[PDB]
RNA sequence: CUAGUCGAUAGAAUAAUGUAGGUAAGGGAAGUCGGCAAAUUAGAUCCGUAACUUCGGGAUAAGGAUUGGCUCUGAAGAUUGAGAUAGUCGCGAUUAUCAAUUAACAAUCAAUUCAGAACUGGCACGGACUUGGGGAAUCCGACU
RNA sequence: GCCCGUCGCUACUACCGAUUGAAUUAUUUAGUGAGGUCUCCGGACGUGAUCACUGUGACGUGUUACGGUUGUUUCG
RNA sequence: GUAUGUAAGCGUAUUACCGGCCGGUACUAUUACUUUGAACAAAUUAGAGUGCUUAAAGCAGGCUUCAAAUGCCUGAAUAUUCUGUGCAUGGGAUAAUGAAAUAAGACCUCUGUUCUGCU
RNA sequence: AUUCUGGUUGAUCCUGCCAGUAGUUAUAUGCUUGUCUCAAAGAUUAAGCCAUGCAUGUCUAAGUACACACGAAUUAAAAGUGAAACCGCAAAAGGCUCAUUAUAUCAGUUAUGGUUCCUUAGAUCGUUACUUGGAUAACUGUGGUAAUUCUAGAGCUAAUACAUGCAAUUAAAACAUGAACCUUAUGGGACGUGUGCUUUUAUUAGGCUAAAACCAAGCGAUCGCAAGAUCGUUAUAUUGGUUGAACUCUAGAUAACAUGCAGAUCGUAUGGUCUUGUACCGACGACAGAUCUUUCAAAUGUCUGCCCUAUCAACUUUUGAUGGUAGUAUCUAGGACUACCAUGGUUGCAACGGGUAACGGGGAAUCAGGGUUCGAUUCCGGAGAGGGAGCCUGAGAAACGGCUACCAC
């Protein structure tokens, strides 16, 4: 802490995944040590102003949030620059919203809705497995959740399940090159599956192999996947189509496809 | 006053990285305990932001532990000999890290004999050969299991016959292990094995 | 190389002498808590029963390895417990897409266990702390070191 | 101290001037032929050293700091090195190999000069004595 | 036919230069110290206990409840 | 008929094992170089889309809807200056380095005629 | 557009330039100048000086209200407003600057196992006044001063401010030891205490191939009347981690150590409970704190990569130069720095020395590439508020729209 601590973010030096404009503002929404990064979240000022656009400006969102309409994972988070991560619901049931965040094909995010039943489930990763914490053991996931004594087979760099209006978990998967899993925050970001292998750094930052449906490979540091099922079988509702990241001329394949002239 | 930083002190090869950013206050030192063997005396003081750490100054007494159990008891420093780098530190007898200081041999004793019966040391006889009470809490024979638990104990009394020397005369040497300088203590161990009969070399045959 | 020669004492910290009562009779064939860095290197014999202290030792020290791990070859090994390594690598122009002979010199800190190595030998480098001034590695395999010709053989 | 001398005309008396030993508040060469009598400097350790040089100097350059008494640790040596081990006689007496030792080992005696540090005093410090002012130039003559 | 150089005119450049020169520069050897932090100490006033001052409430007048421009030894 | 630019067999670590030719596992002298990469802010440059009236812009907007608009989305991509070093992987040409000449030629190993034992 | 053009010479061709014409967010200036879409900025010399102005506080149902300013008074509700005034946090962000600085800042990749942390949250408080003390602003009133920018005495009065701590603040239990016991043993303590959380070392186990022969208990069991020797299976040589390991971490134990701590808080909206016992209960918090995780972080390292000179060729240890080791401080590495010790780090692979009209960088302008120039300046990062230097408070400045000195004006 020194003549900080940096409590603004301008124009341009957000990260462009936020699908930010340029004109007019000079600032980004700069959000506040939440449970999740900073370049990896994505609050609610930008999805429900800029991209959901049911809010016209800033001002608009000081009475929605203030009205208590959005909770989101249960609670109502009255602040509007709540960071609001990856993997997160936005349980608005008005109109019956029911929101996630999930990366797209082009890494960025989509208005997308899920169902109650998926809002009162979601999947979450884990970083470490820790033993000192109340009143022996402990489990720290990826979204500053906590777990105190879990099941004792589950290690770290899992991806589990859990009820949000509960403390308990409901489903575990494993760590395996049979399992669909989703990238977060690379190159290769947002492609679902389908890896085969990895290969052990000794020291250190091991790389992930991780392949498609379609035979493409492709890879990333470890502190990107996100395991999220088992052979074609996945955990959620997914969004459009399947991370596939085709050429451009295959991209505008849909410019001339899926559209009327 | 002066920071514990780089400020100072020419690069690698002998040229001089003049300035570049004058002064920061995080980075400063402030001036050391330079305790004495005193009366016990401690003060407080603000540090980086938060933590309270403890000084000392003037200080008396402290708790001492044990080598081959862990015996950890609190008495009165009575001085010292001996410190590591410093000549001009031990003679004006201030009380720093692990130096070598004699303590007390006192509570040792009376604590002990519950599984070292036999009291160590062995104190005279002809004037101290009434008890007050010593020879009823050595034994008692209890009709009971704690006498009996204490034949299989008092097997470990095979100590060391040098400290057997310093008991019996009651003034045994110690290692203050901790900080003096950072929670304000002088907390630490009684050298027994090895460094027990090097530093001895170090004192008696240099007096 | 000592004898315990310290106006001081010196010991490793963390060990005691604990001599009748103890859970079993752990002996450990000596009172000296020798790890490993367990990064594919193997261990030195002499490092387990060795009477060396090193407060600053990788093995036997305060100290985990951390950081990269490089090779290169040692010049000067005058100073205490120190040598002076030396590496090599190229540069590339702009002008002429060519290279150079360019080094730099990153004075290490050696334990003991590797007693008696001199120039020009090959000694391969990992990072640690700090340890006064200059000293962020230390040595980790005295892997080659044989100069077949002028240096590393006897006569 | 050891040896030897009071031998230089005397008891008295606080005038000048002189005879020699001095200090004098300011400024400090104006004084006078002229910085000449006279004052500062003076020992030792620690640096720090300018132009010109025949490269031996100039060199003590200049320009400085430091310096008691009292209470202590750190260092520079010599002689026996120390001397296991097994038993004998009766612990006494008696009989032997030598690595580590051992860096001011273990006994013992030892000169004197250093190298620091605490504390304290006219706040004077080589306390009197011993004892140098310095600097650019000229013109000589080389020098002792 | 070009064309070489002192020399004198006239202008201009720049360098050497006695003048131990002249300003200015950013460091820096040591010579006194502002002002603070730390600290040896100091310890105004202002107290709580307390010998104790006295009333009434109390006790057996004193003590205290309640209090005093209360004074004093006590101890922080 | 022919061609050879294709893979296997065949002049041989085309590695040891369990599996159905085919998965998992025992398990390798280096560099420089190059291979695909990984990681790694935009913004700008290049620029894919795009009739802001055009441009320079900018990321807007497009839309039987013509008589109701519920009217789905496209978006805001893609790489170079996001040079470099170093951190994976492919590859074995080039470029050196690298054994076995006071003596290691080996033993795949029942293996000791060592001893360190180790639980 | 990988482009030339004029001039030597009587006239020739040549190297060699010079001149020309190109753009140039690159500033100035000259002339002209209808409409518009947009729009650089007292950087450059001079980080020079400065009249005035203004760039900073903030209140929710809910921390404290005794405001006649009053809403209200048969809701003494005071919930309105709350101006005040104590408090709560913030005032270290931005914005302005290029003056210092040269393998430094930075670029990048990169450690924190070598540290801390305001706050969101996430688990996260059964260990004798009880819901106590005293004391102050505002508010009055006496004022003062040569002074608009300061400020005394007196009368007052509160807390989510301060001081102190119980009715569950409660121990049973669990549980170590001494202890009602008594007995030969993966047998046995009734009870006194001890039982929170951190501080502190010390000790302990800290990440574990397989059979017996054999023997101390002689355990289930075996020989045996039994003692007690034999053997023998299962739970039992049962703590975590990158899983690259003393991560001395929050864990587990032993042993003591000092110093606090352990919500006396609060309103929305009241209720179940009427025994109306104001006993027992609703969600809450904008609430406070401790434990840990998390997030934004920051400050030192790690590698590679910086501009010009041989009229700088050797440098650094005065009083740290390079390492040893103990220790000090410091939030922590550490010659950071004291002391003791060694006699070293560095260099013709341009080291140390000076010099620059030199903040780096993302980046900017021109063609066929290779570029050479620069980039003060909206983005990012590092720095300064006249010259310099200390430092309070706080999580966080060595802060300057905070203070202090001196120095300048």
């Amino acid at each position: 802490m020194a003549r900080g601590p940096k409590k603004h973010l301008k124009r341009l030096a957000a990260p462009k995944a936020w699908m930010l404009d340029k004109l007019g503002g000079v600032f980004a929404p700069r959000p506040s040590t939440g449970p999740h990064k900073l370049r990896e979240s994505l609050p609610l000022l930008i999805f429900l102003r800029n991209r959901l656009k049911y809010a016209l400006n800033g001002a608009e969102v000081t009475k929605i949030v203030m009205q208590r309409l959005v909770k989101v994972d249960g609670k109502v988070r009255t602040d509007p620059t709540y960071p609001a991560g990856y993997m997160d619901v936005i349980t608005l049931e008005k109109t019956g919203e029911f929101f996630r965040l999930v990366y797209d094909v082009k890494g960025r995010f989509v208005i997308h809705r899920i169902s109650a039943e998926e809002a009162k489930y979601k999947l979450c990763k884990v970083k470490k497995t820790q033993l000192g914490a109340k009143g022996v053991p402990f489990l720290v996931t990826h979204d500053g959740r906590t777990i105190r004594y879990p099941d004792p087979l589950i290690h770290a760099n899992d991806s589990v399940q859990v009820d949000i209006a509960s403390g308990k978990i409901t489903d575990y998967i494993k760590f395996d090159s049979g399992n669909l899993c989703m990238i977060t925050g690379g190159r290769n970001l947002g492609r679902v599956g389908t890896v085969v292998n990895r290969e052990r750094h000794p020291g250190s930052f091991d790389i992930v192999h991780i392949k498609d449906s379609q035979g493409h490979v492709f890879a990333t540091r470890l502190t990107n996947v996100f395991i999220i099922g088992k052979g074609n079988k996945p955990y959620i509702s997914l969004p459009k189509g399947k991370g596939v990241k085709l050429s451009i001329a295959e991209e505008r394949d849909k410019r001339l496809a899926a559209k009327t002239h | 006053g002066i920071s514990r930083d780089s400020a100072h002190k020419r690069r690698a090869t002998g040229g001089k990285r003049k300035s570049l950013r004058k002064k920061r206050k995080f980075e400063l030192g402030r001036p050391a305990a330079n305790t004495k063997l005193g009366s016990g005396r401690v003060h407080k003081v603000r540090t980086r932001g938060g933590n309270t750490k403890l000084r000392a100054l003037r200080l008396e007494t402290g708790n001492f532990a044990w080598a081959s159990e862990g015996v950890a008891r609190k008495t009165r420093i009575a001085d010292v000999v001996y410190n590591a780098s410093n000549n001009e530190l031990v003679r004006t007898k201030t009380l720093v890290k692990n130096s070598i200081v004699v303590i007390d041999a006192t509570p040792f004793r009376q604590w002990y004999e519950a599984h070292y019966v036999l009291p160590l040391g062995r104190k005279r006889n002809p004037k101290h050969a009434q008890k007050e009470d010593e020879n009823d809490v050595l034994t008692k024979k209890r009709s009971e299991k704690v006498m009996k638990k204490y034949l299989e104990r008092q097997k470990y009394g095979k100590v060391e016959q040098a400290l057997e020397d310093q008991f019996t005369s009651g003034r045994i040497l110690a290692c203050i292990s901790s900080r003096p300088g950072q929670c304000g203590r002088s907390d630490g161990y009684i050298l027994e094995g090895k460094e027990l009969e090097f530093y001895l070399k170090k004192i008696k045959s240099k007096k | 190389m000592a004898d315990q020669n310290e106006r001081a004492f010196q010991k490793q910290f963390g060990v005691n002498l604990n001599r009748k009562v103890k859970p079993g009779i752990t002996k450990k064939k000596l009172l000296r808590r020798s790890r490993d860095v367990g990064l594919g290197f193997k261990t030195p014999r002499e490092a387990i029963d060795g009477t060396y202290i090193d407060k600053k030792c990788p093995w036997t020290g305060d100290v985990r390895i951390r950081g990269r791990i490089l090779t290169g070859v040692v010049r000067k090994a005058k100073m205490q417990r120190t040598i002076v390594i030396r590496r090599d690598y190229l540069h590339f122009v702009r002008k002429y897409s060519r290279f150079e002979k360019r080094h730099r010199n990153m004075s290490v800190h050696c334990s003991p266990v590797f007693r008696d190595v001199e120039h020009g030998d090959i000694v391969t480098i990992g990072e640690c702390r700090p340890l006064s001034k200059t000293v962020r590695f230390n040595v980790l395999k005295v892997s080659k070191g044989q100069g077949a010709k002028k240096s590393f053989k006897k006569y």
